[PDB]
This record gives structure tokens, C-alpha cells and sequence, in this order.
């Protein structure tokens, strides 16, 4: 669901992708550090919503959610409950039902400045040789000496 | 090679709190896949499982008795302390702190999850009396010639507390039909035992019999000497 | 909460024969969740298997176990009399976790004749306002064996102890100690003491009397 | 007052289009989960259609493009479309909701509707046939004798039978119609009545279809041989 | 991809019984899983959710239980209401994972009774437009095993058969059977006898029931 293009209750209540998605996501199953042999219930996930989320959207309120035409005061009812659950992890779950430890990456490049990117490879020094060179961008054809 | 040793007070009064400390060394609180637990054991009953303590700081308690249940960690210094409040006369007990570690390889399959060595255990008595001296009764043999070659006698200790009392014979140089029965405690939260030895019925008055008895907490060393008695 | 049960209560044996235990859930887990433990006399217990189908560090294979749904088995096929402790069934599959009752491994023996000894109370303990008359049974062959104190041929219940010991590592046999305590005007009241036994050994009870007048 | 009622069934030929409607009362249809699932007739239930409050629809892989869902917010209702229907869309249709009770029962049904008759067939609407099934010439036999009436080729259901006019209703057997290769219909109501009535008391047999108006009234009377 | 299988298919019990009912799937699914009854002439109701909680306004004489691929529904005492088909069904994989199960039906237990036979030879009327048809009818009888093979001419029948029964009646709780061969006037004119051969628990040896068209 944590891809462009998708539809549920993660994809639309929970965490919303932009359909022009730049960067890319990596995740890896953490079994063996999020399940307890009692159960881990400390992860929460939005069940009920009025409307989905827009793209980069966050949403932290826990107002009691309505499911009828009665509004309650606060109190939870027959119609009136919680908008986050917690997952049933544990660790003899089936895989599909296991914990996963997901980061997605966007890469945005503005007007301002370029800042964010990778190493570059540099290749050894030879001398008293014409070659073609590339000191920092400056680039050239010679031979190479040591100086005074 | 992990080691885990018990501490803390072991004579408690009713309705005050208990708090024991376990001291580990061979692994650390932040490994993934280590915790601690707190189990207590009552004499002669089953095993009790108290409490667990995971390396991210997740706790896990007896439901029954989370209501007096506390669990703290102490990673530099590598302590786990364990408190009880409203201590019951019922808890006495002896208490276990145990490693505890699961089982996965390369692939998060979980091979089962189990409690691998433990600690030594410090028993724990909760009862509302002051320490006082042994008294010791000698219980000596019945006016018999023979009787086939065989005859028995020894020592009754009674009225002591706390638990325990050591008693030896000939300061130990006896070991031949020693037989010393475990300490019951009585209605009055008082204690006693029998330390009976068996003898030939011709070595009843060849040989003088003494029965020593030591009670650390009363610090008391008191010897008896048994002899057959007539009519 | 899920309860774990052993079967048999005890389960006594001789040296070279096969042992089997078993623990049943009241309710249905996953086998990874259950384990078994080994706890000797005076000693703590140790890991012995974990997942119903592991055995853990230096466990030597005689010790193997099966099971699934809510019953386990335990299988030991050459014991010998380093292993006569008690072994407990534990489980995993919800809060709180729970040890079975233990199943104690006794080593069999032929039946022995007991002893039975009268030990009245002394003079050092005829001062102090409270006596106390102990009749030893030593020597008997199973744990099992009923004494009944009287006083007067009149058969008391319900003040008087009994102690019992652990079983003998040269004879397989066992010790018993009855005690009777009463107070000063509760043992002048009376002539008479005695202790009667029965046993599986025995033919016919056996009472051992004594009289405090007489001696 | 939660309620949920059905509307829109009936029978329609092969292939064509149909429309289900569901009417909520005391719920939101627009901010609750909503599900269609249809039951064939005496087999078991079998999801169809899943709507969630923000407008998200599923549908099962024998359905999926030909089954639509929709919501209405002023009339409080929900649609359902049906296109290039099938004989194997010959159900029984149940608007539920998902995820509700009270103790937060997460995608149970804890709320249905009374459901709604899907006939999807082409067999010609026509009128019944009604035969006699009489006693075999016997004495006594104990003083046990059955008789019965014997319905056949008709379409649709149902067909309603009835016995002297209401006079007989003790030991009737009325046995659910079996649909035949041909694609009609047919039953049997029997009943079982001592030997001795057979000669003085009338027997009346009466069969009545409601979508072709067939009304047959007839009598069953034992023969010679 | 999952399927549920429910045991038994059916079950037969009195008033005031214990009735312990499985369900199994093919694979692990925690305690997604919920528990519905539903009677005859009316939409399923939900009795037990996550397998273990008792739903609001369900009585609590039953009770849920199991893990994995097991779940278990029992009942203490069984009320003369608690007769209608209960249902396991699970909501384990997310997005189009809803599947259900098969499904047990529980009914009165009772005596055995035998069934009586009767037969209706094809009427005249009904061969006036060249259509036979021939019924064999079994009733009163519990429980509802049995089997019925048909005889034309002597000679074994099959693929011919159309049977119906009869759910259990209010008073005596037992089924009404009635098999029908159907067949064309030139098939019927050329054989002269024909029979049904019927065979029930409650029955010592197998019943016949023959006629000859010629003789009547």
C-alpha cells in the first residue's frame, strides 16, 4: 500500500504517497526486535476517518469518532469509538501479519542551492606524464610537475 | 558464563515492603533479546512466575498482583531491584531471578523463547515474632535390653525463630542413621525439629551421645547430652 | 487463565528403564510456546528444553519430547540416578505465564519393614508447661503409612504434627516422626500413650504404648 | 432504530442491467463501512462488495467488472449496480455493515438487512400443472393411506397449495420445489390419512401462482384397477 | 486464498446439551476470526467476536476459544431456540482476504422411527400429454440417512431421480422423502413393471415397494 497509485485503509487513513513521488522506499522485516512473547501492543494505526488524507498529511487528532446520527459528549457508545487500533504483533505470527520497519526517502531539489548528494570518485596522481586532467572541475591537458 | 546472585533483607514484618535485588554479570542490559525475571516459589508448591523486565525498558507483571508490583534496572551498574508492597504472611517463599533470551536465526522465525540459568534464590519469611533461642529435649531411648540389637534416640529442638537451626552429632563424626526431619511451623509461628540416631542396643552405655545445636540468628550454641534413662 | 496439568502425579521407576511424562493445556497454543525445566532437591531448577522440540546447551539426548494442540509428552529412555527430581511444564501462550505442578521421579526399591520407636518427653521438658511425646516410623517403603496417636485408648485428632523426610540415598527408604504436644494438666489427666501404624508392608497394625507411671 | 432494508430485487433476463438499493436508518452510509454479499439459495455466503466511508470500493474477482457501488448522502442509501448479469447472480443479497458492536468488534457483522431476491433466468413465465397422486387400492394396511397432488412446469416461484380449502391440515407434506433440466419447476404435497376416509369424505386440491394468476382447483379420487 | 473447514457438517443434540464446534483454515490467522448464528428465514447474527469476545445481547452460556488454524465455539446448556446453522468466518488478509466457511447445522435428536412407503404410478391425465411420472414416498422417518435406488423392469436405474425432502415437522422432528422418475409415454409403454427399493437404519432388511402397469 506504501507505493503511488494505491488504495486502503493504510494508503488512505494512515500515510498518503503523492501520485509524482520522487525518492524511493526501503523496508525489512524486525521480527525479532518489535514482538514479544506476550504480545506488543505499543504500534497504532487510524481505523476510522471521515475523508482520506492529502498527499504528506499527518494526523495525531483522537477525538472519539462518530458513526451515527447521535453526536456523544465524549463518552464512547454504541456508536462512538476510538479511531486507533493496535496491532496484534507476535512474534509466531505469520509472515504477513509480522512487524516492518519501513523509510521512505524524497529528494527535493528547489531554486536555492544544491546541498544533498553523493561522494565523488576520485582516481590517483601521476606526474612528468601528458595526460588529461580534472583538478575541481577545471579540466585540461599537460604534463605535471612538482613546483616551487 | 552468566552469573545472577540474589540479595536483600530477609526477615520482613507483615503489611511493610519487600525489595530484593539481583545482581548480574556474563551479559548486559542492551543486548537485543535479553530481559530479566522475578519468579518466587513457596515451600513445597509450585514455582510462581513474578515479573519481566525486557532491554527496552518494556515491563511485564503478574496481573493479579500488579497492583504491588514494581521492577527497576540499573544498566551501568548492572542491578535489577524488585519491590513488593503490603507484604501477606502467605508470601513467604524463595525468590529467583533468571536470565531470559529468544531464539531467532538470520530469518525471524522465533525457535521458541525459554528461561536459561537463574539465580541462586534467598528465601523470604513474613511473620510478626522476635527472635528468641532453641530449647533442646533429649529424647532418649526406651528401657530395652536388646530388642534384636537395635535401638534409636536423639535430640528435639523447639522454639525457635527465624529459620534455620544446623544440629550435628559428636560435632559430626557420626553419620550412620542420622536422620534430621524438615522444620514445620506451628500455629504460633513457632518452629521445631527432631534429630534422631540409631544406635546398637550394646553401644546404648559404651558411648556417650552429644547433639549440638546453632542458631545463627539467635546466635546460639547449645550442646545436650543423651543417656538412656530407667524406670 | 491456561492451565497446564502432569501426568502422572508421581511416577516412581527403577534405574534402566524408560520414563514418560506428560503436560496437557486447557486450551490450544502454538508448540514453540511450551518448555520443560528440571529442579533437584535443595537446588534451582534449570533449563532442560524450550520450543516442545529443542534441546538446550550440554542436554544429552536420552531426554527428547512430542506434542501439539494441548498435550505434550516427555520421553527418557535410559535414566539413570542422577536425574530422580522433579520436572515442570511451561507455557508461553498468554499472560500470565504458568509452571506446571511438577512430577516427581522416584527411584523404585523392594518394600521394607518399618521400625516404630516411642521417645515420651524428658524431665528437661516436663518443667517448661508443655510436653511433647514423638513416636519415630523408620524404614518404610513407599512414602506411604497412616500412624494414629491415643491417649487412654481413646483415639486423638487434629493436635498432632508429622514430619516426613527426604527419601534416603543408601536405602531408598523413608523417615517419619509423629509428634503429640499437650500441656501440663493435659498430660497428668491421663496414664496411657501410644502410636499405631499401619502399613502396605504390614500384615496387621502395629500400636506402640507406653505408660508413664509405670516408667 | 438501526435498520437496514433491501429494495429493488426481482427477476431479470440474461445479461442485462439491475439495481439494489439499501436504506439505512440511525447509521451513516457516507462515514461507515458498507458491504454487499449475496447467498446462493441454500449454499453459503459469499462476499461481493465492500465500501469504505471515504469513498474507497472493492469488489471480488467473479464480480469485478461488471458490479458497481454507490453512496447517496441526501436519501442515506446505497446503490448497486449490476451489468451483464449471469445465471450464477441468482442469489439472495444482504446490505451489512462492517466493523461495528459495541465491543469494538473490528470487521464482524454485527448488522444486516433482511435481504433482497436476485433471479437471473430465462425459462418464460408461465402457468402451473397440477396432477392427481391417488392411494393404491387398499383395504385397511394398517389404516394408513397417502395421497397427494403432483405440481409441475411452472415459473416463478412461489406457488401456494391448499387442501379442501383450508379443511386439511394435519399430516401435509408440502416438499420444496426442485428446479428441473429444463429450467421450470416442480413439487409434491402429499398427505397421509386412514384408509377408511377415502370413500365418504371429498378431497379438494388447490394450487394458486400469483405471477401467471392460475388458479386450479381439482379433485383426487381413487381408481379401479 | 484461504478456505475454512467446519466439523462436523452437521451435529444432533437434545435440550440442555454441550455442543463443541471446529473450524480449521489452511493457514495461521491469529484470532481474526468471528462467530455467527443464522436460522432459516433470516440474515446471520453475530455471536462471538475475535473468536473470544462476547458480543452485547448474546446470551453467555457460549463461549469461543483456540488459536492459529483452530477455533472452537462451545455451548453449555442448549436452549429450544439455540436449533440453526452456525457460522466461522475470518477477515485476516487485508485488502480482498474475506472468505467464509463451510458451515454446521444442529437439529433435534431423537428416537428412530421407520418410514412407511407409498408409491403414485403416472395418471392417465398426466399421459394424455405423454409425460410419466412416478413417485416413491417415504415418511416419518429419523434420522434422515437412507438411500433409495429405483427398478424398471427389473433393471438398476440412475441419473433419472429427482428427490426432495422434508425438513423435521414441529411435532415429531422426523423427514418426509419423495423421489420422481420422470420420463416419455413411448419409454413407459415399452417396460411393464416397475419398483422402489428403499434401505434405512431403522430398517431390518431393505423395503420394496413394485407395481405392474399391466395388471393395474
Amino acid at each position: 500500500q506504501i507505493a503511488p497509485g494505491q488504495t486502503g485503509k493504510i494508503a488512505d487513513y494512515n500515510y498518503k504517497l503523492p501520485d509524482d513521488f520522487t525518492g524511493c522506499v526501503i523496508a525489512w522485516n524486525s521480527n525479532n526486535l518489535d514482538s514479544k512473547v506476550g504480545g506488543n501492543y505499543n504500534y497504532l494505526y487510524r481505523l476510522f476517518r471521515k475523508s482520506n488524507l492529502k498527499p504528506f498529511e499527518r494526523d495525531i487528532s483522537t477525538e472519539i469518532y462518530q458513526a451515527g446520527s447521535t453526536p456523544c459528549n465524549g463518552v464512547e457508545g454504541f456508536n462512538c469509538y476510538f479511531p486507533l487500533q493496535s496491532y496484534g504483533f507476535q512474534p509466531t505470527n505469520g509472515v504477513g501479519y509480522q512487524p516492518y520497519r519501513v523509510v521512505v526517502l524524497s529528494f527535493e531539489l528547489l531554486h536555492a542551492p544544491a546541498t544533498v548528494c553523493g561522494p565523488k570518485k576520485s582516481t590517483n596522481l601521476v606526474k612528468n606524464k601528458c595526460v588529461n586532467f580534472n583538478f575541481n572541475g577545471l579540466t585540461g591537458t599537460g604534463v605535471l610537475t612538482e613546483s616551487n | 558464563q552468566i552469573t545472577l546472585k540474589e540479595s536483600g533483607p530477609t526477615l520482613v514484618k507483615p503489611t511493610q515492603t519487600l525489595t530484593l535485588t539481583c545482581t548480574f554479570s556474563g551479559f548486559s542490559l542492551s543486548t537485543s533479546g535479553v530481559g530479566v525475571a522475578w519468579i518466587r516459589q513457596p515451600p513445597g508448591k509450585a514455582l510462581e512466575w513474578l515479573a519481566l523486565i525486557y532491554w527496552d525498558n518494556d515491563k511485564r507483571s503478574s496481573p493479579s498482583l500488579n497492583n504491588r508490583l514494581t521492577i527497576t534496572k540499573d544498566t551501568s551498574k548492572n542491578q535489577v531491584v524488585l519491590t513488593m508492597t503490603n507484604m501477606d504472611p502467605e508470601d513467604t517463599a524463595t525468590y529467583y531471578c533468571a536470565h531470559f533470551f529468544s531464539h531467532y536465526d538470520s530469518s525471524n522465525y522465533y525457535y521458541g523463547s525459554w528461561f536459561d540459568p537463574w539465580g541462586q534464590g534467598t528465601l523470604v519469611t513474613v511473620s510478626s515474632a522476635s527472635t528468641k533461642g532453641p530449647s533442646v529435649f533429649p529424647l532418649a531411648p526406651s528401657s530395652k535390653s536388646t530388642s534384636g540389637g537395635t535401638a534409636a534416640l536423639g535430640c528435639l529442638v523447639k522454639d525457635y525463630f527465624p529459620e534455620p537451626v544446623t544440629v550435628s552429632w559428636n560435632s559430626g563424626a557420626l553419620t550412620s542413621g542420622v536422620h534430621t526431619f524438615p522444620a514445620v511451623l506451628q500455629s504460633s509461628g513457632l518452629y521445631s525439629l527432631s534429630s534422631v540416631v540409631t544406635v546398637p542396643s550394646s553401644s546404648l552405655g559404651t558411648q556417650t551421645y552429644i547433639c549440638n545445636v546453632n542458631h545463627k540468628p539467635s546466635n546460639t550454641k547449645v550442646d545436650k547430652r543423651v543417656e538412656p534413662k530407667s524406670c | 487463565e491456561i492451565v497446564l496439568t502432569q501426568s502422572p502425579g508421581t511416577l516412581s521407576l527403577s534405574p534402566g528403564e524408560r520414563a514418560t511424562l506428560s503436560c496437557r493445556a486447557s486450551q490450544s497454543f502454538d508448540s514453540r510456546y511450551l518448555g520443560w525445566y528440571q529442579q533437584k532437591s535443595g537446588q534451582a531448577p534449570r533449563l532442560l528444553i524450550y520450543g516442545a522440540s529443542s534441546r538446550a546447551t550440554g542436554i544429552p539426548d536420552r531426554f527428547s519430547g512430542s506434542g501439539s494442540g494441548t498435550d505434550f509428552t516427555l520421553t527418557i529412555s535410559r535414566l539413570e540416578p542422577e536425574d530422580f527430581a522433579v520436572y515442570y511444564c511451561q507455557q508461553f501462550g498468554d499472560s500470565p505465564f504458568t509452571f506446571g505442578q511438577g512430577t516427581k521421579l522416584e527411584i523404585k526399591r523392594t518394600v521394607a519393614a518399618p521400625s516404630v520407636f516411642i521417645f515420651p518427653p524428658s524431665d528437661e521438658q516436663l518443667k517448661s508447661g508443655t510436653a511433647s511425646v514423638v513416636c519415630l516410623l523408620n524404614n518404610f517403603y513407599p512414602r506411604e503409612a497412616k500412624v494414629q496417636w491415643k491417649v487412654d485408648n481413646a483415639l486423638q485428632s487434629g493436635n498432632s504434627q508429622e514430619s516426613v523426610t527426604e527419601q534416603d540415598s543408601k536405602d531408598s527408604t523413608y523417615s517419619l516422626s509423629s509428634t503429640l504436644t499437650l500441656s501440663k494438666a493435659d498430660y497428668e489427666k491421663h496414664k496411657v500413650y501410644a502410636c499405631e501404624v499401619t502399613h502396605q508392608g504390614l500384615s496387621s497394625p502395629v500400636t506402640k504404648s507406653f505408660n508413664r507411671g509405670e516408667c | 432504530e438501526v435498520q437496514l432494508v433491501e429494495s429493488g430485487g426481482g427477476l431479470v433476463q440474461p445479461g442485462g442491467s439491475l439495481r439494489l438499493s439499501c436504506a439505512a436508518s440511525e447509521i451513516t452510509v457516507s462515514s461507515n463501512y458498507m458491504n454487499w454479499v449475496r447467498q446462493a439459495p441454500g449454499k453459503g455466503l459469499e462476499w461481493v462488495s465492500v465500501v469504505y466511508p471515504g469513498g474507497s470500493t472493492f469488489y471480488t474477482d467473479s464480480v469485478k467488472g461488471r458490479f458497481t457501488i454507490s453512496r447517496d448522502n441526501s436519501k442515506n442509501t446505497l446503490y448497486l449496480q449490476m451489468n451483464s448479469l449471469r445465471a450464477e447472480d441468482t442469489a439472495v443479497y444482504y446490505c451489512a455493515r462492517e466493523s461495528g458492536g459495541f465491543p469494538l468488534a473490528e470487521g464482524a457483522f454485527d448488522i444486516w438487512g433482511q435481504g433482497t431476491m436476485v433471479t437471473v433466468s430465462s425459462a418464460s413465465t408461465k402457468g402451473p400443472s397440477v396432477f392427481p397422486l391417488a392411494p393404491s387400492s387398499k383395504s385397511t394396511s394398517g389404516g394408513t393411506a397417502a395421497l397427494g397432488c403432483l405440481v409441475k412446469d411452472y415459473f416463478p416461484e412461489p406457488v401456494t397449495v391448499s387442501w379442501n380449502s383450508g379443511a386439511l391440515t394435519s399430516g401435509v407434506h408440502t416438499f420444496p420445489a426442485v428446479l428441473q433440466s429444463s429450467g421450470l419447476y416442480s413439487l409434491s404435497s402429499v398427505v397421509t390419512v386412514p384408509s377408511s376416509s377415502l370413500g365418504t369424505q371429498t378431497y379438494i386440491c388447490n394450487v394458486n401462482h400469483k405471477p401467471s394468476n392460475t388458479k386450479v382447483d381439482k379433485r383426487v379420487e381413487p381408481k379401479s384397477c
